């Protein structure tokens, strides 16, 4: 199958600089033109550069013109995307795409038929910091017909992301992870939330497990229940 | 580069029944007698993958309900029939200049319209102890995702203080969940008295109103 893999993402502050690249297999990489494609939290995909299999044509949109720089190596299978003069809106995830050129009866046409995984680059000032993991617990507030709504506030952390369990994955039911917020502070900010029946507050212990690799932390919390 | 508008940005389908999508274009895609605008359909947890091709030709795979129309600037991606499977954003593409993109269509599932229950989390000790203090409004399965929530505190209107985050539709409900965390310090924590989220929604008969008095649990 084709498999492309993007590495370089990471951390990064405004105005600095950093090379991504791109590894093709299950093809022949030489005969084919590829694409770099980026899409922002919250916002569609965009389209950043191009690059024929001999280099010798070559797009940019005007909002990476002049600062991204796109090459290719056919020896080594590989693509690559030099970003410049940074800024915190080139946050995104960073697609690489082959570019299939099919000549059909209807006419010629492109085919974005494969994308990596994608990496993350995050363009900021803040520094690493795991989050701090604060309980939503079940009270008088937590109103519901024999269920209870309890919940576990991860803030203040960077770079995205987090990952959240309950129980270490036992209780999957009714669990909801919020899409994180930048506060003004520059760190980020979930909540996760899971609704259980409220006559098993004092039966079960409800434990959230949050995990942020890139500040290596590892907290696991418990939500007990508030008897008012 | 060439602007790409698509409307509207959210269309709720019911199963069975036809949906369309429009794209406009800053100038003329024609040329030639072809139209160069191609249409990009991305599922839930799911690669890009090409529904048409030069205005109006369906990719191979594609089936009869995707149909696109339309020349110039005005183009047009028609589905005679939405299934289930069909959810995810669609995208319009220029291929005069390569490459651009529009701002993407999102097609949700329509369904009927459900109330949100609403609870309210006071700041942990934990937190307290730490100078700062947070309160967790939650919208838990409501329908549409149209919802105002106003943080009030001693009855006085806040803003510029919350933040607000809404969940991915339901894959099985259909349905939607929001949270408003609102963030004070610790000593304009202990100067208020009353702190209520206000929320508007038309699965209510009226603005529900849920609050909680600091000290208490």
């Amino acid at each position: 199958e084709v498999q492309l893999v993007e590495s370089g993402g990471g951390l990064v502050q405004p105005g600095g600089s950093l090379r991504l690249s791109c590894v093709a297999s299950g093809f022949t990489f030489s005969n084919y033109n590829m694409n770099w494609v980026r899409q922002a939290p919250g916002k569609g995909l965009e389209w950043l550069s191009y690059i024929s299999s001999s280099s010798g044509t070559i797009y940019y949109a005007d909002s990476v013109k002049g600062r991204f720089t796109i090459s290719r190596d056919n020896a080594k299978n590989s693509m690559y995307l030099q970003m410049n003069s940074l800024r915190a809106e080139d946050t995104a995830v960073y697609y690489c795409v082959r570019v299939e050129y099919y000549y059909g009866s209807s006419g010629y046409y492109y085919d974005f038929d494969s994308w990596g995984q994608g990496t993350l680059v995050t363009v900021s000032s803040a520094s690493t910091k795991g989050p701090s993991v604060f309980p939503l617990a079940p009270s008088s507030k937590s109103t519901s017909g024999g269920t209870a709504a309890l919940g576990c506030l991860v803030k203040d952390y960077f770079p995205e992301p987090v990952t959240v369990s309950w129980n270490s994955g036992a209780l999957t039911s009714g669990v909801h992870t919020f899409p994180a917020v930048l506060q003004s502070s520059g760190l980020y900010s979930l909540s996760s939330v899971v609704t259980v029946p409220s006559s098993s507050l004092g039966t079960q212990t409800y434990i959230c497990n949050v995990n942020h690799k890139p500040s290596n932390t590892k907290v696991d919390k418990k939500v007990e229940p508030k008897s008012c | 580069d060439i602007v790409m508008t698509q409307s509207p940005l959210s269309l709720p389908v019911t199963p069975g029944e036809p949906a369309s999508i429009s794209c406009r274009s800053s100038q003329s895609l024609l040329h030639n007698g072809y139209n160069y605008l191609d249409w990009y359909l991305q599922k839930p947890g799911q690669s890009p993958q090409l529904l048409i091709y030069l205005g109006s030709n369906r990719a191979s795979g594609v089936p009869d309900r995707f149909s696109g129309s339309g020349s110039g600037t005005d183009f047009t991606l028609k589905i005679s029939r939405v299934e289930a499977e069909d959810v995810g954003v669609y995208y319009c593409m220029q291929t005069l200049q390569p490459f651009t993109f529009g701002q993407g269509t999102r097609l949700e599932i329509k369904r009927t319209v459900a109330a949100p229950s609403v609870f309210i989390f006071p700041p942990s000790d934990e937190q307290l102890k730490s100078g700062t203090a947070s309160v967790v409004c939650l919208l838990n399965n409501f329908y549409p995702r149209e919802a105002k929530v106003q943080w009030k505190v001693d009855n006085a209107l806040q803003s510029g203080n919350s933040q607000e985050s809404v969940t991915e539709q339901d894959s099985k409900d259909s349905t939607y969940s929001l949270s408003s965390t609102l963030t004070l310090s610790k000593a304009d924590y202990e100067k208020h008295k009353v702190y209520a989220c206000e929320v508007t929604h038309q699965g209510l008969s009226s603005p529900v109103t849920k609050s909680f008095n600091r000290g208490e649990c």
